[PDB]
This record gives structure tokens, C-alpha cells and sequence, in this order.
């Protein structure tokens, strides 16, 4: 069963599904805990805009920076080589961006961020009751009603309508984004199937070679380091580490301790 | 089986001259069925028929035959009696059947408030509670008088049966020429013979059937134990019909040379039971030539 | 489950409910009668007997006992269904509700309306009756349900006697003792179990050789390899050889020794130019 | 629900509930008395003793002791039932309810009606009593339940003395010693256990020999094959050999050494022309 | 046997889906000329889909198509076999729907005759006669009409279940007649036919098992040819070690083992399949 | 038991059933959670049309995309080879298209999406109450009643009728779609049994051979990568990775680290 | 399963993720335990400033004190050797300062810590009601209302906008600080990949040799002492 789990982990689909589920759970928890939807007459679009965009950027940067392949590509950058580097960087791009896109889609489907962000940009020319010739009380009431100011004074029905409109609009935006995202993915794959010098068989072989070579290199490096130090300690204390030392003991002097202090 | 028990549930038809026909049918039919089952499963009634088959001439007199039916009917009647007793002790079948015959003038536990216009009609409806509340006391007075008689006959029937069994088993030992210890050894022999004979019949048929299947395909698929049976118990042929006919039938303790014989199979094995061809596959070998 | 779907629902409409009762009872009795025929192998070798003769050679006497055994072994299922449907009482109170005579009704004064007698009577099973008539609703229900259960017990009694009379007549008129027929019955059951079980093994071994001839090897499990090793097949049984063991058989005796089956009749050698349905024409015609 | 079937149900009617109480208690005691006699093996050899003699040869002196053992041992079950049915008190309050004298009633003013004294009294056990007489009902119930339990406890007292007096006289009057009768009892319980065991083995080996003569082989279990190999039978014991070990035996001694059973007496040779119930007539009559 | 296991699951599953379908998705569009089409489409359409689906999953139909593309008694068996395994699903759905009675009263409530009712005088407007009747199954009618509604809602329920039982009776007779015709018109005895059916099941079980094994071995050999080495487990390494590579079968030989079988025997010894015909032929 | 499960996964019927069940559950959860049936008078058909159609297309594109063989087929497309490629694409089409049709069928049979989609397209000529000579309030009330505005003012009966009508139509579409798909499926499979050159048994063997050679080629490529990498280690450090390297220690110089930097 | 856990422990991503989780869990309990938003009129910013900075920097001292690599760095520091110390410091730094930024972000996004800290710095110019020309009661009530004083005097509208304005400014600061920390992590990660003489694979080899070198010497040092006692006891009483 553990081997089956590891095989599923090898496949990316389960990993992206788990990442999306974690992002959904985090969005629901954050919305339940700390939204509070303030009415700040002056600065309220910025609150929702930050809560919508910034978490997406943190997810993007965390996803891209956490992969050492992007570091290796940047180090190589800092022909065939350019194409393989571009393909290698693009390979993990989908897993990098799957989290912020899920975040954005869930937030737009919920619509509360869009409601507390785009309320001050609502239209009042259609409503004669929202004339407010003073040109001042209109914006304060516009910013203050969506938050907690019910004020059942023959206004709530009107405000209810606007909320619905935004909600409807919110949904559309989310839907549109998803569609575009999908299209982008397809065209990206098209590039991966048009600009790739590798044939239908060379890509998987190359990726397996890179992964296998990194794994065997790290294991061999660890083994060689351990072996070099068994020899260093054998010279040092007169006996091999991990062996029986009933034969000889060095009994080192004080000056010897500084010798192994070079590294 | 909750659903199947409600099928045989007793539902008294509260109607006059009608609830005893149902009571007779709901009790007399299960008693008849249990009587038939007792006859069918008893092997002692099929060798009695088999006795009447080959003899075909009324050879057996009244003395042996009447001592065979008494065994067949005595062993069969155990099940109908133990059902006819439980029904009587329950009381439902008797209060339903006799509720219309209770004398209205003989009722008590109240003044004479019982109507006389439709008396049989109201009385028959007592077992179904469908009675006016002014006659509720009369309903329970009848419901106890009839249930008493149902259980009075239920205990007398048990008592009478428990005496007939005592008288039968006492007369069986007194009149039998054998001692009760030899009849106990005889009963142990008939149990061991009728068990080994069936056990070998299954094996001798499977081994015979294995030979025929082998003759068709060339091999027989046999289990781990079935393969042992073929080697351990080989068969060479089938026993003739007259040999089978010499072990089936009644038997009443014939003794040879001062040594008892305990069954027809035992009597046949000693050689004391052993031209015209019947029901042959093909005509005579002389007719085969033409 | 299924009982919810097949639950009995009485249509309280005159001259219409008993048709439903006939369909809700007579159809399951027919289906269980058909299933008993299909499952009984004794109805197929009877067909096989008629298949090869094609001239009605056999007399009525061999067929009459053969046909009787097929119906008797299959009529049990309708009876144990007809009995239960009669002891329940639902299927009979619904069918005979409208035939109840209001003249003979009792347990209530004569308040029965005469404008629609049959219409009201037919509505008793569904409890769609006026409360002024409710005394008759339980009166009519108990009368009909009694006759439903009375017929059920008589059906059990009659069946329990026909079974007794059939078994008694079977033994008395049989040419064999009841012990030889007991041995004969223990043989046929043993032959059928062995014959079918080798027919499965023979097919698997034969199929493996055909697979080996195609792929050059066969993928067998641990036990299948034993079947191939233990039981090697050399060929296939001809169609007339198969046809010599199919049909009906009535205790033909050979040289004083009983025969218990057609396979036993064939094994003793007492059963075994013109070519039919051949793959290819005469060998001379193949050349041309 | 056998217990619910045999549950006591008092018919509250004068001159009628003691007939039921007599039947509902006296019949189960009668059945247990009959079962006790049937199962006991000391009565069948008593019948066997009266069977072979055919002339009442045995005197009443030994016959009385054997009958006393049979009846005394069989009467334990009726007594332990007739005591329980008395300690419960239900069977006696029902039977004696009508015979309570209204004049002797107390725990209430003399309001007890004299119109139908027996009819009202007879319905007390069934709780169907007016609330103005419930004081009398619970007074009568405690009076008649006491007489039931008083009779029940005195019956145990009488039995516990008869058992003590029987055993003391059984030891004082017997010529043997209690340490030898204990050895004798341990022998009769070992002869019977072995004799019944060897009868099953001897019958099975004899039954196997006859079956082998029929089929040519016997299908034996793993353990039954040991019986045939270890215990071969050669014939059946004659009828006079079986008659010599059935009957009543009372401690005869031979040459100073005791004999404990008539099988032991027969084994020493101290028990053992006209042909009876023969299969076939004399060999001279067979020839013709 | 194995047939009852497959048929039993299919028969039970259809009833479960029908019960689920009726409780979550079934609403009579109570109005003339609408519910009749809706009720009809609630029986025939689900049955038709199962009938087509049952055909597609059957392996023998595509074998029949291939034979007909390359092109009596062999066709009798398959049509008695594919329908016996594919027409089960529509029939069980059809009978449960009729026995339930929801769909039929949803359909024929429009055509109920207003003057055919009883227990009272006919009370229906001349223009809205069908409109009132069509709204009976939805149970949205006023309680004043519940006297008349119960008669109609139970009359059509009777007709639905009556048709459900008559369909079962018709089907049960047909299955019996198909069994008789299959055995009576067959050229070989039923004992051999049972053997023939056993051989076909055994051949396909071994053929499928061998083909998968042969493909893996053939693929493994190509890996060795292409790379010079194979990374196989103990079982796979054994399989090639025990199973030499036969090679590529000729195109006619694969075409020789495909098609329909007419039970042609070669000089006495029967051949029960095309593969057996090919193996014995050469 | 696991082998039986692995046998069942090989069967396509169990996989199609699992996919259908997951789609049905997801549709139920989505409809119960994030539908809300907006009452936008101006644009209400757009919401229902999107919720009905767009998820079907997203599931369809996913069903095509996550199948790896699609990219290979497109690359070959980018005689008998054409027939084989078309037949492989047809085979994958079944799994690609099983899910969106299940989504569409379930949504149409439920009816709520269709009720909230085409409400404003209803006809009022049947009901004389919806006169509305002004030609403005009629669309307002028509788009308002279906979602949440019961307004029990002796109009609900009409609204109810409208709902039923729409539901009925919705149901038909679903069944029709089912029927249509079924017929298509039939003839589609028929084409695969007529245009294909291989026999009935040759196709199954050919697919099994394809899967086996693909998996074995991937494993052999990974193993060859491992052998190459390990050869590079034994050349560089002088020992075989993962073995007893107590014999010799290379101690490579600084330049030797640049040697393994080529790939 | 235990081997899998050890492999996950070998990865610092789980260590940072777990440390953040416990800090959040401990913070939520502690914020509701003995915080109370103390109501000091005179100097309440000290309490807020103390709770905002001090708990975070205490875990910095805990992180430095719990790691022995810094001990070797300071001993040598009190060329290639110096350059390697910077990389060793950089790796330790990332795990050292991860916890406070988690604490700083959680408290400041909570808002309650900064409302009770900078309440006295709020401006009353927007509000015509809080004129208070005496300049004494204005600061008393300003430090009074946010702590626990609801003060139903038609001034509560003042406290929500003050709270909402404080809450909004609080969120922007952490998200900017988180972004600034991420950029700082990126550029420092870039400096460590450029100034380091080791390659992308040689650095892993050098770190692997370091971690393997400490354990091998330490276990051999343990064996060396035990072995010497065994002779010492042999010379002491005469048994081994
Ligand atoms: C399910 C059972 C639960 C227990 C209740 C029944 C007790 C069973 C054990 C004891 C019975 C027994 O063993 O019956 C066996 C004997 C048979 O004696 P026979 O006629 O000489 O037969 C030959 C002797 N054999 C069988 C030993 C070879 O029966 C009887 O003599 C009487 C049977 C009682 C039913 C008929 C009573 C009269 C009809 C009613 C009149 C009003
Ligand atoms: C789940 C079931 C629970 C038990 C319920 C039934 C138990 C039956 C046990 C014995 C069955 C059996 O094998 O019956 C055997 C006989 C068959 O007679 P035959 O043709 O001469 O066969 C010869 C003997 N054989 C079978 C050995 C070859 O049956 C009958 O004569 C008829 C059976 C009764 C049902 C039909 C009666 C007529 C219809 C109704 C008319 C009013
Ligand atoms: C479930 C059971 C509960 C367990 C306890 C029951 C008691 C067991 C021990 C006592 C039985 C016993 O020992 O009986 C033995 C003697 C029999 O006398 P004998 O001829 O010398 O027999 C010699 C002893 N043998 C049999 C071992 C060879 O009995 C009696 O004389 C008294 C029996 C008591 C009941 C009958 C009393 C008279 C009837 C009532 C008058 C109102």
C-alpha cells in the first residue's frame, strides 16, 4: 500500500489535487477567521484587492522558489542548452502556479472578497434614491452599507440588489479566469510539443536521467565522505571507526586536536 | 421467520357454525400432514409395501402384519399428538370452535342481561372482542370456561398418552420371547447395519460411476479423498436384482442352528436366503443372431 | 427492496380486482412453474429422445411416467406459492369482495344501501367505506379471509395426500426394491457430479493444447499445471459417442447384471458411409 | 415457548377450578412418575423375571424389595414437582378458593355478601373482584397460600425422614457391609458401562462382516478400521446365553467367594433337544 | 453458476437505480400532451439505452460484425445468448416501472374518461376536463376532488401493474420457448453442448492469460534487443526463461481464428472452435 | 484482494463508473453550495448557461489533457499508421467524453440549472394576468420569481406552472442527450469494428503490447540512466556507489567537480 | 514509516512548517490568556511594543542558543575559511529567524496587539466631537475606550473606524514585511549561490562531509574513552 502511495506521489495529478485541496482549506479558514470586511469610507477597495492578489503572489513565489530545479536553471543561466533549460523550468511551472490559481478561483467563487473590494465602484445613476446632490454622503453610505450597516430604512432592498449584481459579476469573472487559464495551459503544452527538440521518447528519458543522476550522486557523495572520514579517524585515534580497537590506541597529544580543526 | 410465522397464525372467523370448520381445518390439517410425514420418512413402511410387492399372494397373515402397522402408526402418531396437545393447551383453537355452543341461560357473573334475539350470533363473536361493552363480563366468563376445557382435555390427552406408552412398552417386553438385553443388542445391530450399508452404497456407487466416466474421457478428476476410495475400494460389477430383492422386506427374528439371525442381510450372508429372464435389455442370444 | 415493488395493492373496483388477483397470483405461479421445468434436466433428455427418433417410436407408457416426474418435481414451487398467497388472505378478500351478498350480511342492522351494492362492497379492501358501514367492513373481511385460509389448509391437505399416494404407488408398481432404487439414486448423483467435473477438466486440458499450438506456450497456475501433467488428452469424443449417453433410460438389465445409466449402458459396450455436417466434402471430391 | 404453554391459568368458577388444579398438577406428576419407571432398568428385568418363570415361582419376599426400589426411585420426580407446585401456592389458592367460609373472614367488617358466596369467592384468584371486597381478597389469598406452603414444607419434612429411615434400615437389615455394597455398586456401574460399549462394537463388527459379504468391501472411518482389526467376531451368542444374564440377582456366593451379577455368575459357569423359532424345519424335513 | 452471478447483479442494480430515479428525479408535468410524453420517455428511453449498452459490452456481437464484414444455427445461439445477457437490463427496468405504477399513471392520466368514474355524478367542466384530470398525479388538486382523484389514481395504477405482470408472463413463456427451440433444433446433444460451452469459456480464459503473458515477454525481448539488458522481476525473468519467443503470427492465421463457428468436424473427431479448427487443421 | 482490485482497474467499466460517481457527487455539492440562483433581470441566462456548459467543457478538456498518449498522437499527426493513430484517439475518446456527458445529464435531470437559466425566455400569452403594456415590469417579475421571490400574491400558481414547464423541458433534453450520445457511441464503436484492419482479438493483444513496451521502455531508460550515472561515479571517485568502497579513495581535486558539471 | 519520518526530518521545510504551526497555536492561546488589552492611560504603548517585538526576538535568542554551529563560528572568528563561515551562518540564519516573522505576522494580522499599542497615537482631527481644548480628558478617554470601555455615549462610531483603520494598516504592514522577507530571502539565497566557490553539487558534498564528519568522530571519541576505562578497571581491580 505504501508502494502504491509512492507511485501516486510520482504522478503529479495527486500532488496538484492535494495542493488545490490545501489551498481551498486555507482559503475557507482564513475567510472564516480574519476577514471582518471593514467599511473604511476612504480606503476599502485596497483591502479586498490586497486580500485577493497578495496571497496569490505569496503562493506563486513559494511554489516557484521551493523547487531546486529553478535554482539550477538560474545558476546555469547566470541552442540545445537554452531549449533544455527552458523545458526544465516549464516542467514544474504548472505545479508552481496551481496553488495561486486555485486560491483565486475559490475566492472569486465565494465572492465575499469581490463584494468587500468592488462595493465602492458600484453605479448610482440608475437609482434615483442615491442622487445625494451633496456629492459627499453618497460615497460614505456606498462604502459603509456593505460592511455591517444594515439600517433598514427603505434602503436595504436597494443595497441587496447591488450585492446580487456584484455576486453575479464575481462569478462570471472567476469562470472567465478559469477558462482563460485552461486555454493558456493548452497552448503552453503546444509550445512544449512544438519548441521541444526532444522526440516523444527523449523527454521522459532525460527527466529520469536527471533525477536518477542527482540521487545516485548525492548517495555516492555521502558514502565517499563517510569513507574519507573513517580513514581520517583511523589515522587520528589509531583505530577504524565501526571496528574493534582491542589492538592499538593512539592516545593523542594536545597538539593533535588542532590538526583536524582545518575543516 | 417473522413473515412466515404470521402465515400460519390462527385467525378465528367470528361467525356461527363457521368457526369450528376453520378450527377443525387449522388444527386437523397440520395434524394430518405431520402424520403423513411420519409415515413417509419411516423405512418400516416401505419394506412392508415391498413385502406386499414380491409376495403378491397375501402370504403374511394377520399376526406379523398387525405387529408392523402398530409400529408404523405408533411411531407416526407421536408428531400429530404433540401438536394436538399444544393446540389444546394454547386454548385458542377450542374457544374459537366452541364459542357458539355456550348456553346463554347457563351464563353467570352478572344478572340475566344476555340478549335472546340473536344469541348464537353474539356468542360466536366473543373470541374477536367484537362485543358490546355491557357484555364484557359475559365475554370473559365464557373466555375462561372454554379455555379451561381446552386445557382440561390438553392434560388428559397427555395423561392418556403417557399411560398407553407405559402399557405398550410393558406389554412389548412381557410378550416378546427375547430378553430385553438381546433386543437392545439387536437394536444396536440394526442401527450399525443401516449406517454401514448406506455408507458403502455411496462409495460403491461413486467407484462404479468413476469407472464409467473413466471409460468415456479416459480419466476422472477426483479429490484428495476420492482418489483414495478408488484404490482402497475397487469394484468389479453390479449386484444382481434378485440379490437386492433378498435383503429388502420385513423380518421377525428367525434363528438358525441355535444362533440368532438379526437381519435379512445377515440372513442372506449366511446363505440361507439364496431360468426365466425378466426385463432384459435385448432378446435372447439366439435372437441376437437373427 | 423487491417486496416494495411487488407488494400487493388491491384495486377497489368491481369486476376488476379479481383480474388483478389472478394476475398477481397466477403469473408468479406460472413463472415458478416455468423455472421448475427449465432447471430440471429430465425435461431436456426427454426432448433429446424425441429429437433423434423423429417418428414417435416410443409409446405413451414410457413418456407418461417421464412427463409426470417433470411436472411433479416442478409443481412444488407454484403450490408453496399458491398456499402462502391463500393463507395470507389478501389476494382472496380482494378478488371475492364484490361477490358478497348484502342480503346474508349480519353483525349489524340492515343499513346496507341498495343504490350501489357492488360498488360499495368492492371498496372494502381499501378501507374506502363510510363509517356507518364500518361494522360490515370487518364482518365481510373476516368471512372472506376465513374462506381464503380454509382453502389454503385444504390445498395443503390434498397435496400432502397426493404426495403420499404418489410415493406409495411408485414403490408398489416399481419392479425394483426400495433399496436398489436408493442405490440407483446414489449412483446417478455420483455419475453426474463426476461426469460434469471431468468435462470441465477435459475442456481445460484440450483448450491448453490449442493455446500451446498457437502461442507456443500456455500460462497455467500452480493447480492447472497439475491438471495438464496428471490428465493428458489424446483426442475428442465423436458426436455419436456423445449421442449414445443422452436421452431417457428405464433400467435395462443385461445378463442378470443391472445397468444404471446410459453411460453405464455405453461403458459395457451395449450402445456402440453416411457422414453429416462434415467440414469438407468426400476426399475424392476434395481433389476435384 | 413451552413454559408459556404450560403456565397455570386458573378457571375462576365454582366446582371447576380444583378439577383443573388436580389435572394441571396431577398429570405432570403422573407423567414424571411413568417416565421414571420406564427409564429405570430394574423394572425390565423384573418383567423379564416374570416372563421366563410364567408361574409366579418367585416369592413375595424378594419381589417386594425390587418393587420398592423401582417405586421409591421413580417417585422422586413427582415429589420434587408436587412440592414446587405447593410452595408456589398458585395451584392451591385456585383449588380451595370456593371453600373459604365467609363467616370466618376477618380484616374487615362483616360486609361479605351471602347471595352467591361461592361464585364471588371462586373468582378471587383471577383478581376479578370488586374494590369494596379487595380487603377480603388479599386476606383469603394469604390464608390459602400459607396452607399451600405449609403443606409443601411438611412434605419435604416427611420425605427427608423417609429417606433417612429407608437408608438406615437398608444398612441395618442388609447382610453385607456398607464398604462392600459400595464396591458392588462400583462394579454394576462398570459392568453395564463396558457391556453396553462392547455391544456397540460387537454389533458394528458383525454388521461390517455382512455388508462386506454384499458389496465386497466396507467403507469404514479411520477409527472404525481399528475395531475390525483389533476385535474380530466369529459368530452370534445363542439365545440361552442372553437369557442367562437378564433378570434380578440378589448376591449369591459360591465356595466362599461372592458373585456380584448374573453375568459374573454366568462367567463362572454356574448358569449354563427342543428347537424353537427356527428359520427352517429340521434337516430331515428340509430334504423332502 | 457464473451466469446467475452476472444476471443477479444486473437485475438488482437496475431495480436500485429505478428506485433511486423515482425518489430523486421524477416529476409529472401535470398538463395535457406533456405528461404522456414524459411518462412514455420514463420507461422506453431508459430501457433503450440499456439495450444498446448491453449489446456494446458483449464480446460476441463485434465478432459477428467482423464475420459479416469478411462475408443459421450459429446465429441462433448468439442471438439467444446476447439478448439473454443484454435484454435482461431493459426488461427488469421495464417491469419495475410498470409494477411501481408511477410512470403509467403519469402518462395515461390525460386520456381518462371523465364520465367513466363512479361513486358520484360526473363533475367535470367541458373545457377544463383534461386539465383537471392531468393534474391528478401531482396531488395538487383541491381536496374537494379527492373523492374522484382516488378512483382515477388507483384505476390507472391497476392497469400499470396488470401490464407489468403480463409482460413477465410473456417473457417467461418466450424464455421457455427459446430454451426448447435451442435444444430441439440443435444438431448436437445437450450433454455435448454443455461441454462445448465449457470449452469456449476455458479457451478464452487461457487465451487471455497467455496473450497478456506473451505480450509482456515479447515486449521484454524488444527491450533486450534495443538496450542489451532487461530489468525484470523474478516472475517476469522466469516467463521468458520458460517461454521461448514463437514470433509473429501470419496475418491469415489471426484471420483464421476469428469469425463465427459452424461446428464443422474433421472425420469424426469434433472441433469446437476456430482455434481448435486451426490447431487440428495444421 | 489487491490483485483483484488491480484486475478491476484494468477493466474500463469500473473506472468509468468511479468517474461518473465522482462527477455526480461533485455536481451535487457544487449545486448545493455555490449556485444561489441569482435574480439578475438583465442577464440571468448567462449564469445558467455558464453553470450548465462551461464545467462540461472543462471536464472534457481535462479528460483529453491528462492522458499522456494524446500528446504522442498529436505529434504523430503533426495508411495503416493513420488508422492506428485514429483508433487510439477513438479509444481515449471514450474516457475523455464519459465525464462531461454525465455532468450534462445530471444537471439537466436535476433541472435547477435549467430553471434558473431560461426563465426570462418564458411566454406570458397563456396567462392574461401578465399583461404589462409597459413592457418593462414583466421581464422584472419573470426573472424575479424563479430564484427566491415567491411573492404570495395570487401569482405563485402561474410561477409554479412555469417552473414545471421548464423542468419538463429540461428533463427531455437530458434524456434526448443521453439517447443521442448512446446512438453515437454505438455507431462510433461500429466504425472502430469496420475501418480498423486488425481483428477482434488482434486489437486487444496490440493494446497490451503497447502498454507493456511503454512501461518496459520507461523502466529500461531509468535503469540505463542509473548504469550510466554509476559508471560516471566509478570513473570519478574510483568506486561503485552503494558498494564496499574500503579499497581505494580518489580524493578528487577542485577541477574534477567541473567535469561532472557538463550534464 | 519511522525511516520516512527521519527522512522528512532531514528536510528543513518540515521543521520551519512545524515551528510556524506551534507559534501560531501558542500565540492564539496566549493572546486570550493574559493579554486583556491593558488599559493604561499613561504608558500603554510599552505593553503593546513589548508584546509585539520581545516574544519574537526571544525565540531568535532561543534559535541561536540551540545550535552549536554558531559556537564554532564565533570561536574561529574571535579567505576560504571565513567565506565558508558566512555560508554556514546563512544556512543557520534561515532557520534561526523563521519563527519571529511568523509570530510578527500573526500578531499584527490579528490586530488586537497594535490597537492596544498605538491607540494613544490616533488623531482626533477627523472627529469634531473630540475637541477637548483642555487636552487632558481627550487622552484619558483615547486610552480608555479601546481596552474594555464600550462607553455608550454616541462615540462608539469613533472606536470602530479607529479599530478598522488600525486593522487595515496592520494587515498592510505584515504583508509588506512578509514580501520584504521573501525578497530578502531570495537575494540572500542569490548571494549564497554566487559568492560561494562551491558549485550547485559541490556545496552539497561539502555539507554532507561536514555532517558525516561530526558523527563519525563523536562516536569514535566515545569508543576511545570507554576502551580506556576498560583497561583502567583492569589495572584497578584486575577484571575486564
Ligand atoms: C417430538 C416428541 C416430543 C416428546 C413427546 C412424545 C414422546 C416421545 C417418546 C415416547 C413415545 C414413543 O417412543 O413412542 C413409540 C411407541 C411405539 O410403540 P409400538 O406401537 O409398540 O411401536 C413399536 C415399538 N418400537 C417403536 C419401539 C419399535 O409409541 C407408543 O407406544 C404410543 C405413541 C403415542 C401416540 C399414540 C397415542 C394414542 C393416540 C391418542 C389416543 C387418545
Ligand atoms: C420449498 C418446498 C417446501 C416443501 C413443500 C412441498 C414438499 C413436497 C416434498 C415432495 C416433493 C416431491 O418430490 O414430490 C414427488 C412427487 C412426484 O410424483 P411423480 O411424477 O410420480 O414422481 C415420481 C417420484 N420421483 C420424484 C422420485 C421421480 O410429487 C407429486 O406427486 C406431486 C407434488 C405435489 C405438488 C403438485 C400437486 C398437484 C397440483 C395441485 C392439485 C390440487
Ligand atoms: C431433582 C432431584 C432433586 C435431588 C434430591 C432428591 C432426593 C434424592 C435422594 C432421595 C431418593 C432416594 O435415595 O431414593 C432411594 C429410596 C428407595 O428406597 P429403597 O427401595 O431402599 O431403594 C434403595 C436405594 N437405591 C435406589 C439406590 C437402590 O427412596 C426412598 O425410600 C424415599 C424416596 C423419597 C420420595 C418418596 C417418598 C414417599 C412418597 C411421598 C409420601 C408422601
Amino acid at each position: 500500500l505504501n508502494n502504491i502511495v509512492s507511485s501516486l506521489q510520482r504522478n503529479g495529478i495527486f500532488i496538484n489535487s492535494l495542493i488545490a485541496a490545501l489551498t481551498i482549506g486555507g482559503q475557507q479558514l482564513f475567510s472564516s477567521s480574519t476577514f471582518s470586511c471593514p467599511c473604511q469610507v476612504g480606503k476599502n477597495f485596497y483591502y479586498g484587492s490586497a486580500f485577493l492578489v497578495i496571497p496569490a503572489l505569496i503562493l506563486l513565489v513559494a511554489g516557484f522558489a521551493l523547487r531546486s530545479q529553478m535554482w539550477t536553471i538560474t545558476g546555469e543561466y547566470c541552442p540545445l542548452e537554452c531549449k533544455l533549460a527552458c523545458l526544465r523550468f516549464f516542467s514544474i511551472t504548472g505545479r508552481a502556479v496551481i496553488a495561486p490559481l486555485t486560491w483565486l478561483a475559490v475566492t472569486l467563487l465565494t465572492g465575499t472578497y469581490y463584494e468587500c473590494a468592488a462595493s465602492e465602484f458600484a453605479s448610482v445613476d440608475h437609482y434615483p434614491m442615491f442622487d445625494n446632490v451633496s456629492a459627499s454622503k453618497r460615497e460614505e453610505i456606498l462604502a459603509g452599507f456593505p460592511c455591517c450597516r444594515s439600517a433598514p430604512s427603505d434602503v436595504i432592498l436597494v443595497r441587496d440588489e447591488i450585492a446580487l449584481l456584484h455576486r453575479y459579476q464575481s462569478q462570471m469573472l472567476g469562470w472567465i479566469l478559469i477558462t482563460l487559464a485552461t486555454i493558456a495551459a493548452l497552448v503552453s503544452c503546444c509550445v512544449a510539443k512544438c519548441c521541444s527538440p526532444l522526440t516523444s521518447l527523449q523527454h521522459c528519458y532525460w527527466t529520469s536521467h536527471l533525477q536518477n543522476e542527482r540521487e545516485l550522486f548525492e548517495q555516492a557523495a555521502e558514502q565517499h565522505s563517510r569513507l574519507l572520514m573513517m580513514h581520517r579517524i583511523k589515522k587520528l585515534f589509531g583505530f577504524i571507526p565501526g571496528s574493534e580497537d582491542v589492538k592499538h590506541i593512539r592516545i593523542p597529544s594536545c597538539q593533535d586536536w588542532k590538526d583536524i580543526s582545518v575543516p | 421467520s417473522q413473515e412466515l410465522f404470521s402465515v400460519v397464525a390462527f385467525h378465528c372467523p367470528c361467525s356461527p357454525a363457521r368457526n369450528y370448520l376453520y378450527g377443525l381445518a387449522a388444527i386437523g390439517v397440520p395434524a394430518l400432514v405431520l402424520f403423513i410425514i411420519g409415515i413417509i420418512l419411516n423405512n418400516h413402511t416401505w419394506n412392508l409395501v415391498a413385502e406386499c410387492q414380491h409376495r403378491r399372494t397375501k402370504n403374511c397373515s394377520a399376526a406379523p402384519t398387525f405387529l408392523l402397522l402398530s409400529s408404523i402408526l405408533g411411531r407416526a402418531a407421536v408428531a400429530p399428538v404433540t401438536w394436538s396437545v399444544i393446540s389444546l393447551l394454547r386454548g385458542e383453537a377450542y374457544v374459537c370452535a366452541l364459542s357458539e355452543f355456550v348456553d346463554p341461560s347457563s351464563l353467570t357473573a352478572r344478572e340475566e342481561h344476555f340478549p335472546s334475539a340473536h344469541a348464537t350470533e353474539i356468542l360466536a363473536r366473543f373470541p374477536c372482542k367484537e362485543n358490546p361493552d355491557n357484555l364484557s363480563d359475559f365475554r370473559e366468563e365464557v373466555s375462561r370456561r372454554l379455555r379451561y376445557e381446552s386445557q382440561l382435555f390438553g392434560w388428559l390427552l397427555i395423561g392418556v398418552v403417557a399411560i398407553l406408552v407405559f402399557l405398550t412398552k410393558c406389554l412389548k417386553h412381557y410378550c416378546s420371547p427375547l430378553s430385553y438385553r438381546q433386543e437392545a443388542y439387536w437394536a444396536q445391530y440394526r442401527a450399525n447395519e443401516d449406517q454401514l450399508f448406506q455408507r458403502t452404497a455411496e462409495v460403491h456407487s461413486r467407484v462404479l460411476a468413476a469407472n464409467n466416466v473413466r471409460r468415456f474421457f479416459g480419466f476422472v478428476a477426483l479429490n484428495k479423498d476420492d482418489e483414495e476410495l478408488i484404490a482402497n475400494f475397487p469394484v468389479e460389477g453390479t449386484q444382481p436384482r434378485p440379490q437386492w430383492n433378498a435383503i429388502t422386506g420385513v423380518y421377525l427374528y428367525r434363528e438358525n442352528q441355535g444362533l440368532p439371525l438379526y437381519s435379512r442381510l445377515h440372513k442372506w450372508a449366511q446363505g440361507l436366503a439364496g431360468d426365466n429372464v425378466e426385463m432384459a435389455l435385448l432378446p435372447s442370444a439366439l435372437e441376437v443372431l437373427f
